[PDB]
């Protein structure tokens, strides 16, 4: 289900084969030309499409472009060398910009930025003021 | 038909290199093979002889004769006739062994054959191939020499004559 | 699917100045520091791809890929809890002739697929499961 | 059968050209040797032609332009060390070529391995290949003609188009 | 004083080097000893040549033009031929040593103990049973034991020669000649 | 006709199959080079590589060095080459230690500690010997004149 | 000494049992030793002849080397000869490698690596006997070349015929 | 003689010492205790 592309010297390297790799998938209603983050132009297929990239940002950048084409069914995965796959985005099925009941707060401090502790107070502690 | 199996094939791919299709059937091939061998053996001796003489060596009683084709033209025919007589006799003596590769004279009166030189079949094929190949080379060589002799007088092209190192012969 | 495969890495968070393993782990379990190319008929990066007659460009031979079928499974596994929360709330709001959470899930996902199910409010779900 | 498959080399002026029928009973291997020889002999001829022309013209800016403009005289003037390098270098390439030939899928004459990207189905490819062959065939005859002129007639320059 | 303790302490303080056999180890004792034994020959040869005037054109300095500033001791002053020749002889030997260090055989005693060399086990074993204060007789002849004993002897001699030379205020070459009976000179 | 295609038919890998990258000539040359050739042992691989690199290195030093015009110029050139070989050998040793570690198992894989050590040794012998060969050859240069 | 020696060619009439008084077999691997024994021996066999051949039977027609003393000629000979000599030896060494890899043997194995005269016996019995003769001649030659050199530098060290010198 | 020391030590201090030191640092920073 690979989109039609002729190849580039800006594709993935060894890290994709020995450390980690990424993959995005989407469905289209027409064959159209899009610009790939790696560099160049490609033609998507009329239906399912799969593409591999080396960075999550590269994948999410393409998603932005896809939204312009009115495609909002994209999914991003991380494939480890052993074959293990992790579903990353949309994580809970709902885009992050939309509040979804069932998501808990993380890394939240209940005070204004100016209420953090003084650096000297936490000296020889190992923690930082913003983590204190 | 397929003479690729025959000894002396150019190489595995080309098989038998017969550009003009002289050979058509086994009968012809045998004829051609016999001829090639005869010419080859004769040539191998010829090159040896030409070089020896041209370099300067002469038999007792032949110290004033010239060398090269010039000899054939100048030296007395009477002293050349012996060659024909000693060759014609051999022509009669050599006896081809029936049911054997062209040029096998094992059936000759005097003992002739692979004797102690060859043991396994492969050894025989090797020796045979080498005889043929060296003959092929000499055939070209003797010509090359004679031609150049006529062209410039230098039968060896790069040098006038050979110098031998025969310690025991001294 | 081992949902902790990524978390199970050699990374050890430091005291101060580190966000941590986050949600999906901070580093790949595997070490990128593998060797270079090898002579014909030999392998270097463990489960590497044989370069055949071009060992020099072996690293360009892909061996890591995503199976579309397998892709479905990873989607379901990593989103299992979310689905659970969703159906639970639907159950709490007095479902019409409710049966079993799982049963309801199957019915509700039989229609509206699965992705659509994950993106629907309990209200919409109840409307959908009115029948 | 080579005759039933060959496409390159057959052009318009004469079509298939074998008046003496030197390829009637030859097998594919022999025919392959012939094509390879044809191309090699021709390609070398083309190069030789260019070399002769440049030297004759006087554009031989090497060795302080010491060597003669006559191409055949110059060869004699060249030190042997120069010739040895030439033969040995060409010999090296010949070895590599043999390696390529052994590899499966070898198309007689292809050392760049263009078979990997293009086949004879493409007319453009076959046409361009024909141009190499045709020019090579002509060059072969030319180099033989020029040598005659230099060795017998006594000239090593154009005696045809020189008269404006 | 127990020797063993000191060696242990060194290993602890400098573990990385100790792993390869560097430092106060049997390996070092063997190799350094072998070199000292060999040197004695070189030093005696030098003495003989000096006394018998064998070295060609000694007491003359190499040309600063033929050779370069590398041959200068101070300013334009250059090294004498004798010292140069002695050095070249040693360089011949050092080259052999470098080859042996960088390109060891499969049945050779490597300078350092390498787990990936086939002779590692034998070397480890030999070293494990070659330690003592007194030479172990009964293993005379060509044995690892004899080698170590002779090596220690040679190394001690070097120390003694230097000391005696200083006490008597003489060159080491002179002391050598003296201990031989004045034969060389 | 397109002479440039995606490498290994993977449109997303960062490489392309150009005539330079994948031609019979390039493939043949690289396949038979000592580094990638099939069957060569680690030692032999190093030896061939060393023999090749040592022969051409004596030149630069001998003809352009500080003592080029001296009668002992060629000798000096040889010594200089040996010095460079030693530096390169140190590098090889150090690389192996860091890249491969301390104990190995696979064996006969240029990419292991034991194999690398053997490779390094071969390089040293070949390089130094090759330089010596050049010294002998450059001592008397043939004019090839009849 | 190493046990394998008991099952190898080399022991004979003048040496009924394994001769390794200093047990060098313990250190040097048995295989390498035999390979080296033959290599040094074969080379020595050739040297012996070369030590006197030029003197006794004459020299080639050239003036590069004027002396006949075996040692002196080493430096008189043009360096180009020496380079080519190293090359030919390298070629020989390569041949032994390639042919050995083809299963052939240059150490008394079943398939000869170099038998241009085609005189390698087929029966193992004769093969064994043939190998023994070579080893002997080799050992004798090594001793001889050493002896020649000895008398050359330290006169009287060995009883060498005058012509051989 | 002490006068020879400049020509015996400088080669070592400026060439041998720096090399070994750099090598050791590399091995130290490339090792994973
Ligand atoms: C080309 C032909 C040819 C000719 C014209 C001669 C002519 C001669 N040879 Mg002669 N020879 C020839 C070929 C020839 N040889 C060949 C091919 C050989 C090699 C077998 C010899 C071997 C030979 C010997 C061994 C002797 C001669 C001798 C002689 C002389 C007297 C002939 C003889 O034996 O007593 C009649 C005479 C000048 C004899 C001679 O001159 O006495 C010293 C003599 O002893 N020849
Ligand atoms: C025309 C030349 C000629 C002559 C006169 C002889 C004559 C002789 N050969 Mg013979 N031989 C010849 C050519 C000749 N052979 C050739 C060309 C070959 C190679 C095929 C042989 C191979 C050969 C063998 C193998 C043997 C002889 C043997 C003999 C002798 C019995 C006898 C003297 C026999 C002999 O007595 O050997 C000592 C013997 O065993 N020859
Ligand atoms: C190296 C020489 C050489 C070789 C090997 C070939 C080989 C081939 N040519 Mg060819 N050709 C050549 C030179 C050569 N050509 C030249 C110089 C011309 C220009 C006139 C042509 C023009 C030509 C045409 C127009 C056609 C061919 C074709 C062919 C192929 C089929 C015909 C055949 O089997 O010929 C067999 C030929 C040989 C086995 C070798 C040639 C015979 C040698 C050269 C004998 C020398 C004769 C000659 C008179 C020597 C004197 C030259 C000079 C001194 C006057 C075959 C592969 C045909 C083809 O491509 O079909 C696929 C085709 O249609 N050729
Ligand atoms: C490997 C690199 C290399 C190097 C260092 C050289 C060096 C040289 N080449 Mg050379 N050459 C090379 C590769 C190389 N070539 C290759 C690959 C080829 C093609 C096969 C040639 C073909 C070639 C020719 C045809 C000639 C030279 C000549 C020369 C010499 C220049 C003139 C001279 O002697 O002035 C100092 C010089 C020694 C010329 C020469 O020696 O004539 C005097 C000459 O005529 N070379
Ligand atoms: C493809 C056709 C062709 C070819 C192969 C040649 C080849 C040659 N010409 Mg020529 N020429 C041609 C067409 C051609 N000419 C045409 C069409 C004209 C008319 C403008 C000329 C006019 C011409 C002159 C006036 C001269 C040459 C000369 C030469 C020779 C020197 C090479 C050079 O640098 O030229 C330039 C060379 C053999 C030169 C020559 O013969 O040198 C001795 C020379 O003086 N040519
Ligand atoms: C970068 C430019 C440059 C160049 C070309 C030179 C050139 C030279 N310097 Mg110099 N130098 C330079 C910068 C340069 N210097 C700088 C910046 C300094 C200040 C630190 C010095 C300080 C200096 C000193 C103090 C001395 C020199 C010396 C020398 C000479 C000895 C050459 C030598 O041993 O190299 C050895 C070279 C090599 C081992 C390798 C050369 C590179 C190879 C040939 C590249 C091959 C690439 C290949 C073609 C790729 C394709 C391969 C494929 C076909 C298979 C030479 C004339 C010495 C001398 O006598 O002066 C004349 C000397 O004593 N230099
Ligand atoms: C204190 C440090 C030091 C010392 C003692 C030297 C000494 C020398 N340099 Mg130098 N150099 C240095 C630092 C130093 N350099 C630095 C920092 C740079 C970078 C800018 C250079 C760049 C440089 C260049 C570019 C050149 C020199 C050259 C030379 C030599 C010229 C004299 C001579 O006779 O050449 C003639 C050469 C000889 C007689 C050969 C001597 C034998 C060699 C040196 C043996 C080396 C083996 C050595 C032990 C290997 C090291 C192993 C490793 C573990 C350290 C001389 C040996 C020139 C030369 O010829 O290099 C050899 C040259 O071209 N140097
Ligand atoms: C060589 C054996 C005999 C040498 C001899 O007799 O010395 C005698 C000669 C003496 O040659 C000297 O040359 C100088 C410079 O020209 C002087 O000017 C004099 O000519 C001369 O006295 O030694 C040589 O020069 C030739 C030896 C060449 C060695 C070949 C290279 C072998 C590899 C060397 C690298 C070794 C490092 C590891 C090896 C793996
Ligand atoms: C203080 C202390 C202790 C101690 C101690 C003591 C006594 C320590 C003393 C150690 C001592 C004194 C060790 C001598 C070494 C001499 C060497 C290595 C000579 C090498 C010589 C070599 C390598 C020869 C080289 C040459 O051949 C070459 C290279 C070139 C030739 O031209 C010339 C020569 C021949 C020269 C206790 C009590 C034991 C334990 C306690 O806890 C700590
Ligand atoms: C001593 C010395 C010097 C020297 C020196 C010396 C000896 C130098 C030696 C140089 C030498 C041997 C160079 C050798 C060159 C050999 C070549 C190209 C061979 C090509 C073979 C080919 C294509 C084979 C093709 C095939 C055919 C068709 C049939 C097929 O079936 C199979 C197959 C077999 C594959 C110098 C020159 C370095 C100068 C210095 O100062 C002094
Ligand atoms: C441009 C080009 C090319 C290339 C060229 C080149 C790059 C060359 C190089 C070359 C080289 C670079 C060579 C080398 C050589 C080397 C040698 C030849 C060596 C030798 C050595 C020896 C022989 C030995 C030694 C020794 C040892 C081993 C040790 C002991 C001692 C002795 C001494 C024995 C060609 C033409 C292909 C084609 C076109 C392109």
């Amino acid at each position: 289900p690979f989109p039609t592309f002729g190849g580039s010297t800006g594709g993935w390297l060894r890290a994709a084969e020995v450390e980690e790799k990424y993959a995005i998938t989407w469905t289209s209603t027409k064959e159209q030309i899009f610009e790939m983050p790696t560099g160049g132009a490609a033609i998507m297929r009329n239906g399912e499409n799969l593409l591999y990239l080396a960075r999550k940002e590269q994948c999410l950048a393409l998603s932005t472009q896809l939204r312009t084409f009115k495609i909002n069914d994209y999914k991003i995965y991380r494939i480890f060398p052993s074959g293990e796959v992790q579903y990353l985005h949309p994580k809970d099925g709902v885009f992050p910009e939309k509040v979804n009941p069932g998501r808990t707060s993380v890394n939240s401090r209940g005070f204004s930025i100016g209420k953090n502790p003084n650096p000297a107070s936490i000296k020889f502690s190992g923690i930082t003021t913003y983590e204190s | 038909a397929d003479f690729s199996g025959e000894i002396g094939a150019a190489n595995a791919e080309l098989g038998c290199w017969d550009p003009l299709n002289f050979c058509t059937d086994q009968a012809s091939f045998d004829k051609m093979r016999y001829a090639e061998l005869k010419h080859g053996r004769v040539a191998q001796l010829a090159a040896w002889g030409y070089a020896t003489t041209w370099s300067g060596a002469r038999f007792p009683g032949c110290e004033d004769f010239p060398a090269g084709h010039e000899a054939v033209l100048k030296i007395g025919t009477e002293n050349l006739i012996p060659v024909l007589v000693v060759a014609g006799a051999l022509e009669t003596l050599w006896k081809q062994k029936e049911g054997s590769f062209p040029g096998d004279f094992s059936a000759t009166s005097f003992p002739v054959g692979f004797g102690p030189f060859a043991k396994t079949e492969a050894d025989m094929i090797d020796l045979r191939t080498k005889e043929l190949n060296n003959g092929r080379a000499a055939m070209m060589g003797i010509l090359g020499m004679i031609v150049h002799e006529q062209i410039d007088g230098k039968p060896f092209i790069f040098f006038d004559k050979f110098e031998i190192y025969a310690p025991f012969g001294n | 699917v081992d949902l902790d495969y990524g978390m199970k890495n050699s990374y050890v968070p430091a005291t101060g100045g580190d966000g941590g393993q986050g949600q999906f782990g901070a580093q790949s379990p595997n070490d990128w520091r593998v060797a270079g190319t090898s002579p014909v008929g030999e392998t270097s990066y463990a489960g590497a791809a044989d370069g055949g007659e071009e060992p020099w460009f072996a690293e360009a031979i892909s061996t890591v890929s995503l199976d579309l079928q397998k892709a479905d499974e990873t989607l379901k596994a990593f989103t299992k809890d979310a689905a659970a929360f969703k159906i639970e709330e639907f159950a709490a709001e007095k479902p019409y002739g409710f049966t079993s959470s799982d049963a309801a899930m199957e019915e509700l996902v039989g229609k509206l697929g699965y992705s659509k199910f994950l993106e629907m409010s309990t209200k919409q779900l109840m409307k959908t499961w009115g029948t | 059968a080579w005759r039933d498959e060959v496409v390159v080399g057959i052009t318009a002026p004469v079509g298939f050209f074998d008046p003496l029928g030197l390829s009637k009973g030859k097998d594919d291997a022999t025919m392959a040797y012939y094509r390879e020889a044809e191309l090699k002999n021709g390609r070398v001829a083309m190069a030789a032609c260019l070399g002769w022309y440049l030297n004759a013209g006087g554009v031989h800016p090497a060795f302080n332009s010491e060597l003669s403009n006559d191409p055949l005289k110059a060869m004699v003037e060249l030190p042997a060390v120069g010739w040895l390098q030439f033969v040995l270098g060409c010999g090296a390439i010949e070895w590599l070529g043999q390696q390529i030939k052994e590899r499966p899928g070898y198309v007689p004459g292809d050392l760049l391995g263009a078979s990997y990207w293009v086949d004879n189905s493409d007319e453009g490819w076959v046409m361009y290949q024909n141009k190499e062959l045709n020019n090579g065939r002509l060059a072969m005859l030319a180099i033989v003609g020029m040598v005659y002129q230099d060795v017998f007639v006594g000239d090593y320059g154009d005696m045809m188009y020189k008269q404006l | 004083s127990v020797f063993d303790d000191a060696v242990k302490d060194w290993a602890e303080e400098y573990p990385q080097f100790a792993a390869w056999g560097w430092g106060p180890s049997v390996q070092a004792e063997i190799w350094n000893g072998r070199h000292a034994m060999f040197g004695w020959v070189v030093m005696c040869a030098c003495a003989y040549a000096k006394g018998h005037g064998l070295i060609p054109d000694a007491d003359q300095t190499l040309d600063l033009k033929e050779w370069g500033t590398l041959a200068t001791i101070s300013g334009k002053n250059t090294i004498t031929n004798e010292r140069a020749i002695i050095l070249i002889a040693n360089v011949h030997a050092l080259m052999v040593g470098l080859a042996a260090t960088i390109s060891p055989n499969s049945f050779a005693d490597t300078l350092l103990l390498d787990p990936n060399h086939p002779m590692y086990e034998w070397q480890m074993e030999r070293n494990s049973k070659l330690g003592g204060v007194m030479p172990n007789l009964g293993k005379m002849g060509v044995t690892p034991e004899a080698e170590l004993a002779n090596g220690r002897m040679a190394m001690m001699g070097i120390i003694t020669c230097i000391a005696y030379s200083g006490i008597q205020g003489q060159s080491m070459i002179d002391t050598i000649n003296e201990w031989v009976g004045g034969a060389y000179f | 006709a397109n002479f440039i295609k995606p490498y290994n038919d993977d449109p997303f890998v960062g490489h392309l199959a150009t005539p330079i990258t994948s031609s019979s000539l390039t493939r043949a040359l690289l396949k038979n080079l000592p580094a990638y050739r099939f069957g060569l042992t680690p030692l032999l691989r190093g030896l061939e590589i060393g023999l090749a690199h040592g022969y051409f290195l004596i030149g630069p030093f001998a003809q352009l060095g500080p003592l080029r015009n001296s009668d002992i110029g060629l000798l000096a050139g040889f010594l200089s080459t040996i010095g460079l070989i030693l530096i390169l050998t140190l590098g090889l040793t150090i690389y192996g230690a860091a890249a491969f570690g301390q104990e190995k198992s696979n064996g006969s894989e240029l990419q292991t500690k034991k194999s690398w050590d053997q490779f390094k040794g071969g390089f040293f012998v070949g390089a130094c010997g090759s330089a010596g060969f050049a010294f002998i050859c450059l001592s008397s240069i043939p004019t090839f004149a009849l | 000494y190493a046990s394998e020696l008991d099952s190898m060619t080399g022991t004979g009439i003048e040496s009924p049992k394994v001769f390794d008084p200093l047990n060098l077999s313990d250190y040097v691997p048995v295989d390498w030793a035999r390979r080296a024994e033959l290599s040094n021996g074969r080379s020595a066999m050739l040297a012996t002849v070369g030590w006197f051949f030029p003197k006794v039977f004459g020299t080639f027609d050239s003036t590069d080397v004027t002396t006949t003393d075996p040692i002196d000629a080493i430096m008189q000979a043009d360096p180009q000869w020496w380079a080519q000599w190293i090359l030919i030896c390298g070629v020989f060494e390569t041949w032994k490698y390639k042919k050995e890899m083809e299963g052939k043997s240059f150490l008394g194995g079943a398939d000869p690596a170099v038998d241009y005269l085609k005189l390698w016996p087929a029966d193992a019995a004769a093969q064994e006997e043939m190998k023994t003769k070579e080893l002997k001649n080799a050992r004798l030659a090594m001793i001889g070349i050493a002896g020649f050199a000895a008398n050359h530098f330290i006169p009287g060290s060995c009883p060498v015929p005058d012509f051989i010198a | 003689a002490a006068s020879f020391l400049p020509s015996i030590l400088v080669p070592l201090v400026g060439l041998i010492f720096p090399a070994f030191s750099m090598a050791l640092f590399f091995l130290y920073v490339q090792t994973d205790d």
